[PDB]
């Protein structure tokens, strides 16, 4: 236990340090980004000694170490959970982590503030795993947060351009509003049950749970992009590639999806819940891949991957398959960062081109990245024995077997067809073919930096899958009697996603041309969401807030009613009073009448 | 519609004294004028020291005496107990599971 | 603003290159834009300038009609992915008149050729505004266009900002 | 109280006879000292508040008020020394007393035992206020804003005076500690109503509520930086402090009188974070944005529960700090390009990269990034509403959003984008500016490690 | 298949019938635009380029435009059949609608805390 | 260091180890390697400041507070005895705070600590639990933020009074 607690301590601890250094202490800004990526490689090393623990005998703890406040009867310390999500997912987060900062050394060589990058690559690294290893509501809010605030900083990174400082504000918007979710879940949770740590909601295991889940659902759908808050997701690609690979894979964007795993003893008794996650997650799987399906540039078809393979894990939730879900952001997190690693490597060399358009006739040019692109996008699509296959073949035999919404099973599985589409539209179009590119040929992938980063999570995204398969501890009875139809679809509908893919890109070779179709228009343009909603709702608000709310209101009426109107009673009153003509007939006249009135009219003189 | 003659004077006017501008921003030689494996493991050797070795010391010297002095800071789950295992602070056998149905 | 060529050959600018965004393959582009060039040559010699003018309306409604909804943009044109990603480095010259005399010292032939740039600008900088005087007309300058110097040792009028602009990749 | 009254007292004769070149330099100092001193009022008690004497006593709610007040004044000179540096001499040593008066009045106020001494210096802190506003304000508004300022407050005070002194006549006495034992039950009568009201609205007005907010972003507008940050810091928790104290004899009738209040802030906020995301005044933003932050501390205060009231007075000490901050980040920019209008200078983070930093701290303690005290508060506010009806956290949950859109665009409009092209006067940030931001956000976010002190007298 | 115009989505201007029947009167119009932004462009210039200037070039149309959002709202406004309805309709309906959804809500629930149907076993904060 | 009567916890029960490989155990490796690196320095740090307190030794105190008349007994309006009734209630109000956070403490512990077997295994500390918030919430819930001993005892005496005019009709 010493060991096991010290050393996964030491690990966030380690983390920090990097941090501390900025206060000028003992600083070697020479190579700040080779200190920032050191200390990653070496926090990696240390949390895998208590995930080697935990392996072994399943060893869990909780270290309460330091009282915060008491709130009367609810104490609030600073608790760490260092348990089965935590012990697997820390070690894959700082290996990816790794190969991002070591590319990013390269990637990031001529920023000015490269600096300034890697310590927010570095904060964003931190307050995920406070995300991950919290122990109550008020830490985990905590973690929650400071990813969403590092995602603004490093999605408009370029603040200079009008067009960064939009995305950035825009994960900010949608976030909070899933936030409204997570807020009330804590609100209710304190109410209901007196507590926000997690052990107690557990042991009391409240029955009427949907208002609490319904919040922890909505906070989800914003973390995660899911269908109603998914847009800012593909507008974030506004950041520097490595921002893109390290949100979409290890950080942000899988954090609503392990706030459900979190809290699965709750949701597994709540089917109300599981049919709206089911669904919710179904649409978003659907909808995206539809998306990617006639995008060009590089960075948004990945970008709409990772929505449609996040709505695949809000599926598995859906289905009370919590572990399954744990699984595939494991898995996930290898490959599909190397795809954006891999899609950094084409738009370096190809200054800054992100058009796949313009790209094309690269499989020679760059093999590396070539091998890297196929085996990320094999990967991907579930190809046997390869990293994504020993999450998702076991997710989609799972729905299959399961007691499920029929509508949401059919979804899911088109969606895996058309993940295989949209793999295929980026290696036709990316390596295949003729160059479509400038006539100065500047390719080049020979930087060791760029290689070895891209190597390690090729070989993740090779046996990492097999690996943790292979010792995590069974928790679930996993279903595997079925008949041959159902066992083999997730292979078969992706087999045909990539026959169907050839037909289509082949086609773009004939000399035939050809008027689009509003499915086409329906997909390139992303359901037009983005055009009704941007510009409606904002308009609707900011309409709001300079006729109504400031002008109307603040600036008329509020005024109207009272100073205005007041002010003007005094002055006429003091016309009435002190307007009169200096005769002493009148004012002797008007003595008359006073006295007269006290009298008959008011008896003042009895 | 090209330029006109004026407009040809003027840019060219420009474009002398704008390449005059981007070369004085050469720096001279001088400036900046600045005011006054056997490695490999020691570069590692000093940071695993410090960003290792004296970091755990110390989360180990305060969980050992501070935090685990005090209840229910760090608790454990109780190990799994398995047909068969002895236990190390009792020697209690802890008996095997009946004999199964062939299967 | 625009004459009738001028907005035909925008409209065959701005065809093609939403022609090559449909295409994609360099072949498939080449076949279709002499398919393309060939219609803006039937109709090259019109002269009843009414038919001219309808045909180059009835064409803008064909171009929207079938235009790309996501047509390839340069990355560093407006609206690409490259645009305005730079202006955070690009910092104004007169900022380095706030530099400590510290900060200066380290770049002691840099500041002395600035020094001379400043005298030139402070020397040059009556003659064009006088130059500007006796060239605009009564009522002010009527189109946005600005003379060349006319003598020998004149500098064009308002020629600093433009000369001194900070360089595309200013870092 | 009399180790921090006299102390500030002298503060005076060191103003007006020190050397002429020294004015701000030992003013600042001593004021610096006053405010060490006055963490001694943290011996605070479990049961019992700190009864000092027959005049003066602390407690947990005053004790945190009491010691913003006093760190304030040093910042105020700061901010203060460098738009008055023309000003001749005897007129900077009446600037500088205008202010040590204000601070002499607040720290009386915040520990009065007796309500209607409470009043009468509640009242005196108009004076100074209006003097520094409408004599050393910058423009032509600064006379009409001096008047709004002065008749909203009086419109409620006067009425407040007559239910404070009809209250002795009932009970005997307006000593806080003997209502805590002599107050009885206020029945329902039309009498009560008005009573309620006339011993609320005083306070309504200097949060100030919604619908009687509009004398505020005025005051704002005109007030030189020091002005700003007292009132904002201050001056508005003035009603706060007051209605927390004053709830105590109004039970049960807030039960169903505070109704048509809560409706205005918990409507309110919502339109007034809405209406800071069009304002085209920086100092009127940040204006609008307290209203809506103290909406929150209206509300709190009027459902009366133990989380409630902890939430209020976290809220109430990190908007103090957050908010003087935002004007003096937006006062530093004003004393270069000499104009308020948001849009005018922007792209600043390319031109002053350190001031940029504050901006972006200020930004996020006022849109409550957890876990500042900024954000402990607001929460703690959320959580009690919510259990006074479960529908708040919708209305809440809006302006969250709301909250962070104005924040954020606050910041990217004067920090980012493309700088002006002819603004070519935007000098390096002096010393003065970067210690006087870090003295705002430095106790700010060292208070997170040890949020019990800034929680009142119901932790 | 015509454009549609909408207030979020502009008529494109090579669509506009208006763009292409130009007049010489339309043209002496656009000529005059001309001038105008011209003579504002010189004005500009001459004080953006002065190398002895060292400040802000005041723009009156930026003073223009924030004076109008604020101080001359008031003065030219008028109480009317429109802004009284709309002043009623946006002011004080919202007080009264959330007076009710709020007060209707925590009737319903205390009525079921007395009647004991309210289910508080472990609410002990507020 | 504490009590383990107030913070209960049941005997430990670890099997030894068992292996059926031949490969090393790499934990049994680190955890040696740790004890030596790790624990042994540190313990010796520890023993020297332990040595050096030895020769310091004082002691603090848990403070009384000798009980006072309540509320019940104080005369209406006499400030002098309510007060002291005043502060006595507000310090058994901190303590019965606390005694739920022990109550809470136990009960998070036995949930962590049973693993997968909590639903079952902590029932007499989710009993505890059940019981101590049911009676703090009878003395201090719904009294608002300025609570009293006299709002308490009015609380209190509604209760009874409910809870006898229920038994009269029975
Ligand atoms: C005893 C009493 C103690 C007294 C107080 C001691 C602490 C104060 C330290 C003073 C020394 C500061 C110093 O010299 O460092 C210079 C330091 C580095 O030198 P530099 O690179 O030249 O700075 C130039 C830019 O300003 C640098 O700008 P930048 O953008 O590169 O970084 C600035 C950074 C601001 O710095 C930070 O706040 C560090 C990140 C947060 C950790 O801004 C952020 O990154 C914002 C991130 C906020 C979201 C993070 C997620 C929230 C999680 C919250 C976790 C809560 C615990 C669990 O510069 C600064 O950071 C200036 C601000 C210093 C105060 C920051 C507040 C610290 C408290
Ligand atoms: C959900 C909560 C969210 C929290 C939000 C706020 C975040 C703030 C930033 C987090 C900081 C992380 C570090 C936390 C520990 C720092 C404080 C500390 O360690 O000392 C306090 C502790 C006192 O013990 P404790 O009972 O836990 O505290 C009660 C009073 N608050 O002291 C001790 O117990 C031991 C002190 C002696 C240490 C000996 C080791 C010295 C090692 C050499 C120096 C290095
Ligand atoms: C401007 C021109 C209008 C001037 C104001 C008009 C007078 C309004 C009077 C409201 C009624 C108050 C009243 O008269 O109550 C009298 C009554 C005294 O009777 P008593 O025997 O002492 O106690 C038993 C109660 N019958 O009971 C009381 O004394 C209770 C009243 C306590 C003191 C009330 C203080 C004045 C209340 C009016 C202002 C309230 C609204 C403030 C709005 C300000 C907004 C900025
Ligand atoms: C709740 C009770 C509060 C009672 C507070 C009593 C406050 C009394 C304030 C002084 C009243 C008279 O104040 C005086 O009012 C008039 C009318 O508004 C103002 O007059 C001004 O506004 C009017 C209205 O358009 C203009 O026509 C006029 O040209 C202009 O000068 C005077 O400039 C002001 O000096
Ligand atoms: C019995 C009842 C009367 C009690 C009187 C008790 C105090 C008597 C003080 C007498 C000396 C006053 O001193 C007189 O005022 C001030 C302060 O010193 C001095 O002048 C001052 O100018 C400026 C401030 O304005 C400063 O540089 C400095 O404070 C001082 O030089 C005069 O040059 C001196 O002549
Ligand atoms: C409900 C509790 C609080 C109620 C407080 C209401 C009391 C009155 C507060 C304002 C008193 C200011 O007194 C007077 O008001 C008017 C406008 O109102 C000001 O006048 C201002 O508005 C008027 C009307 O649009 C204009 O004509 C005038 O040009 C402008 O200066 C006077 O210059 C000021 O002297």
């Amino acid at each position: 236990m010493n060991m096991f607690s010290s050393l996964s301590l030491v690990t966030l601890l380690l983390l920090t340090m990097p941090i501390m250094m900025m206060s000028f202490n003992t600083y070697k800004p020479s190579n700040y980004p080779l200190y920032v990526k050191t200390a990653i490689s070496y926090a990696f090393i240390t949390s895998m000694i208590p995930t080697m623990m935990f392996i072994h005998s399943g060893q869990e703890l909780i270290i309460s170490n330091w009282h915060w406040l008491t709130i009367q009867t609810l104490k609030l310390s600073l608790s760490f959970k260092m348990d089965y999500f935590s012990m697997m997912f820390i070690p894959v987060a700082l290996f990816v982590t790794w190969s991002i900062m070591e590319f990013s050394m390269w990637y990031m060589y001529s920023d000015p503030n490269i600096n300034k990058f890697f310590k927010y690559l570095l904060l964003f690294l931190i307050t995920m795993l406070i995300l991950v290893t919290a122990n109550n509501l008020f830490q985990l809010f905590i973690g929650w947060e400071g990813v969403g605030i590092m995602s603004f900083l490093l999605i408009g990174w370029w603040y200079g351009r009008a067009d960064a400082n939009t995305a950035a504000l825009q994960a900010i918007l949608y976030n909070r509003i899933g936030d409204i979710g997570f807020i009330l879940a804590m609100a209710w949770f304190l109410t209901n049950l007196n507590t926000w740590d997690l052990q107690q909601i557990f042991m009391l295991n409240p029955s009427d749970s949907n208002m609490p889940l319904i919040g922890l659902a909505l906070a989800a759908t914003g973390k995660s992009a899911q269908f109603g808050l998914h847009p800012w997701l593909p507008s974030a690609m506004e950041g520097p590639t490595p921002v893109s690979a390290l949100l979409h894979s290890s950080t942000m964007v899988v954090a609503g999806i392990f706030l459900l795993i979190r809290f699965y003893p709750l949701t597994e008794n709540n089917k109300y819940i599981q049919s709206i996650t089911l669904c919710l997650g179904a649409i978003t799987t659907l909808f995206t891949a539809m998306c990617a399906l006639t995008q060009n540039d590089i960075k948004k078809i990945i970008a709409f991957s990772t929505s449609s393979q996040l709505g695949l894990m809000m599926v598995t939730i859906g289905i009370n398959q919590p572990y399954l879900a744990f699984l595939h952001i494991c898995t996930h997190a290898f490959f599909k960062a190397m795809l954006f690693m891999c899609s950094g490597s084409i738009i370096h060399s190809l200054n800054d081109e992100q058009d796949i358009r313009k790209m094309g006739g690269l499989f020679k040019a760059m093999p590396f990245t070539t091998t890297a692109l196929i085996v990320g996008s094999l990967a991907l699509t579930g190809m046997p024995f390869l990293t994504g296959f020993y999450s998702k073949d076991l997710i989609i035999e799972a729905a299959n077997t399961s007691y499920t919404n029929a509508w949401a099973l059919l979804m899911t599985l088109i969606a895996t067809s058309f993940t295989a589409i949209y793999s295929t539209r980026i290696i036709f179009f990316a390596l295949l073919g003729q160059p479509r590119f400038p006539t100065l040929v500047n390719i080049n992938e020979n930087n060791p930096l760029l290689i070895n980063s891209i190597k390690r999570l090729l070989i993740g995204s090779l046996f990492a899958g097999y690996i943790i398969s292979n010792n995590i501890p069974p928790t679930t009875i996993p279903q595997m009697t079925m008949p041959y139809y159902l066992k083999t679809t997730a292979l078969i509908v992706t087999i045909l996603g990539f026959i169907l893919a050839l037909e289509i890109s082949n086609m773009t070779k004939n000399l035939k041309y050809h008027y689009p179709s509003n499915a086409f228009k329906f997909s390139t343009l992303l359901g037009y969401f983005p055009t009704i909603m941007h510009r409606l709702a904002p308009y609707m608000n900011l309409s709001m807030s300079q006729k109504s709310a400031s002008s109307l209101l603040d600036l008329i009426w509020l005024e109207a009613i009272l100073p205005k109107t007041i002010s003007l009673a005094q002055m006429k009153a003091s016309t009435l009073v002190t307007n009169q003509k200096g005769l002493i007939k009148l004012y002797f006249l008007s003595f008359l009448i006073t006295i007269l009135i006290s009298m008959i009219l008011f008896n003042f003189h009895e | 519609s090209g330029y006109t003659p004026e407009e040809k004077l003027r840019l060219q006017q420009l474009r002398e004294l704008r390449r005059r501008w981007l070369k004085d921003q050469e720096l001279s030689p001088r400036e900046p004028v600045l005011p006054p494996v056997i490695y490999k493991t020691y570069r590692h050797s000093i940071f695993a020291f410090t960003h290792v070795l004296i970091p755990v010391w110390i989360i180990h010297y305060y969980l050992k005496y501070h935090v685990t002095t005090k209840p229910y800071t760090i608790v454990e789950k109780k190990p799994r107990i398995f047909p068969g295992d002895t236990i190390l602070e009792t020697g209690e056998v802890i008996p095997p599971m009946k004999e199964f149905p062939d299967q | 603003y625009l004459t009738h060529q001028q907005k035909v050959l925008r409209l065959y600018k701005r065809a093609l290159r939403h022609l090559e965004s449909w295409c994609i393959h360099r072949d498939k582009y080449r076949y279709f834009a002499c398919l393309l060039r060939a219609r803006f040559d039937e109709h090259k010699n019109e002269k009843d300038m009414v038919k001219a003018t309808q045909l180059l309306r009835e064409a803008e409604e064909e171009f929207w009609h079938g235009q790309h909804p996501q047509p390839y943009i340069f990355p560093e044109s407006p609206g690409g992915t490259s645009y305005e990603r730079y202006e955070c480095y690009k910092v104004p010259e007169w900022c380095l008149d706030d530099w400590h005399p510290s900060e200066k010292a380290m770049y002691p032939d840099y500041f002395a050729k600035r020094e001379q740039w400043k005298k030139l600008r402070r020397e040059s900088w009556e003659r064009e505004v006088k130059q500007l005087q006796e060239e605009t007309p009564v009522g002010g300058p009527r189109t946005e266009a600005l003379p060349p110097a006319r003598k020998q040792g004149d500098l064009p009028p308002l020629w600093w900002h433009i000369v001194t602009r900070p360089r595309e990749r200013p870092m | 109280m009399l180790k921090y009254i006299i102390p500030t007292i002298m503060l005076m004769p060191l103003t007006w006879l020190s050397k002429n070149n020294m004015i701000w330099v030992n003013s600042t100092a001593h004021s610096l000292l006053i405010s060490f001193t006055s963490l001694l009022l943290m011996n605070q008690f479990g049961d019992n508040s700190l009864n000092f004497s027959l005049l003066f006593f602390s407690d947990s709610l005053s004790t945190p008020l009491l010691i913003l007040t006093m760190w304030l004044l040093p910042l105020m000179l700061m901010a203060s020394q460098h738009h008055l540096s023309k000003e001749n001499l005897t007129r900077k040593k009446l600037f500088i007393t205008m202010l040590i008066s204000l601070q002499l009045f607040l720290i009386m106020t915040f520990t009065a035992m007796e309500l209607i001494l409470f009043y009468i210096l509640f009242e005196a802190t108009l004076v100074p206020t209006l003097i520094i506003i409408t004599r050393w304000g910058n423009q032509t508004e600064r006379l009409n804003a001096g008047l709004y300022f002065l008749f909203y407050t009086l419109a409620g005070s006067l009425p407040l005076l007559v239910a404070l002194i009809y209250i002795q006549n009932t009970v005997g006495s307006l000593n806080f500690l003997m209502l805590q034992y002599w107050v009885q039950p206020v029945h329902n009568s039309w009498s009560n109503v008005f009573m309620w009201l006339a011993c609320m609205m005083a306070f309504m007005v200097k949060m100030p509520l919604y619908g009687l907010h509009l004398w505020l972003p005025k005051a704002h507008v005109e007030a030189p930086i020091a002005g700003s940050m007292v009132l904002a810091a201050v001056l508005l928790k003035l009603g706060g402090y007051g209605m927390l104290r004053i709830t105590l004899i109004l039970n049960p009738m807030t039960d169903f009188m505070a109704y048509p209040f809560i409706m205005l802030s918990l409507w309110g906020m919502i339109m007034t974070s809405s209406i800071c995301l069009r304002q085209t005044d920086l100092k009127s933003l940040i204006a609008y944005s307290s209203v809506s932050h103290m909406a929150l501390v209206i509300v709190a205060i009027l459902i009366q529960t133990p989380w409630s009231y902890m939430g209020a007075t976290a809220l109430m000490i990190a908007h103090g700090l957050t908010s003087s901050m935002l004007f003096c980040l937006a006062n530093s920019n004003y004393e270069r390009i000499h104009s308020r209008t948001m849009i005018l200078a922007r792209g600043l983070q390319t031109l002053l990269p350190l001031m940029a930093t504050w901006w972006l701290l200020a930004s996020l303690t006022n849109l409550a990034l957890p876990p500042t005290i900024n954000l402990i508060g607001e929460l703690f506010v959320v959580m009690s509403t919510f259990s006074w009806s479960n529908i708040t956290i919708i209305l809440m949950g809006v302006n969250m959003v709301i909250t962070a859109l104005y924040s954020l665009y606050m910041l990217i409009m004067t920090q980012r984008g493309k700088y002006t092209y002819h603004i070519n006067n935007i000098s390096p940030s002096f010393t003065r500016e970067n210690a006087l931001m870090s003295l705002h956000i430095l106790p700010l976010l060292l208070l997170t490690l040890n949020p019990k002190i800034i929680l009142g007298p119901l932790y | 298949p015509k454009y549609e115009a909408s207030r979020l989505s502009s008529l494109p201007t090579t669509l506009d019938p208006a763009e292409y029947d130009i007049s010489s009167e339309t043209r002496k119009a656009q000529a005059e635009r001309l001038a105008i932004r011209s003579r504002l462009k010189r004005e500009y210039q001459l004080q953006y380029y002065d190398p002895s200037r060292r400040g802000v070039i005041e723009d009156p149309a930026l003073v223009r435009w924030t004076y109008a959002r604020s101080a001359n709202i008031y003065p030219n406004f008028r109480p009317n059949t429109k802004t009284s309805l709309l002043g009623a309709l946006f002011g004080i309906g919202p007080l009264v609608f959330w007076y009710y959804v709020f007060k209707t809500d925590r009737d319903r629930k205390e009525k079921l805390i007395q009647e004991g149907k309210l289910d508080r076993t472990f609410n002990i904060s507020y | 260091s504490w009590d383990k009567d107030v913070y209960p916890e049941p005997p430990r029960r670890t099997p030894a180890p068992s292996p059926q490989t031949s490969l090393p155990n790499p934990i049994t490796y680190l955890t040696k390697a740790f004890d030596l690196l790790v624990d042994r320095p540190v313990t010796l740090v520890r023993e020297f400041i332990e040595r050096q307190h030895a020769k310091n030794k004082y002691y603090y105190y848990h403070r009384e507070f000798r009980r006072v008349p309540d509320i019940t007994e104080c005369q209406e309006k006499d400030v002098l005895c309510m007060f002291e009734a005043e502060m006595q209630w507000r310090r058994d109000y901190k303590v019965d705070q606390e005694i739920v956070n022990i109550i809470q403490e136990r009960l998070k512990a036995c949930q962590q600590r049973e693993g997968e077997s909590h639903r079952q295994n902590c029932a007499k500390e989710l009993e505890q639990f059940t019981q101590v918030v049911k009676a703090y919430q009878d003395r201090y819930h719904d009294l608002g933020a300025h609570y009293s001993a006299r709002k308490c005892l009015a609380k209190q005496k509604q209760r009874m009074l409910a809870e006898r005019k229920a038994a009269k009709e029975a």
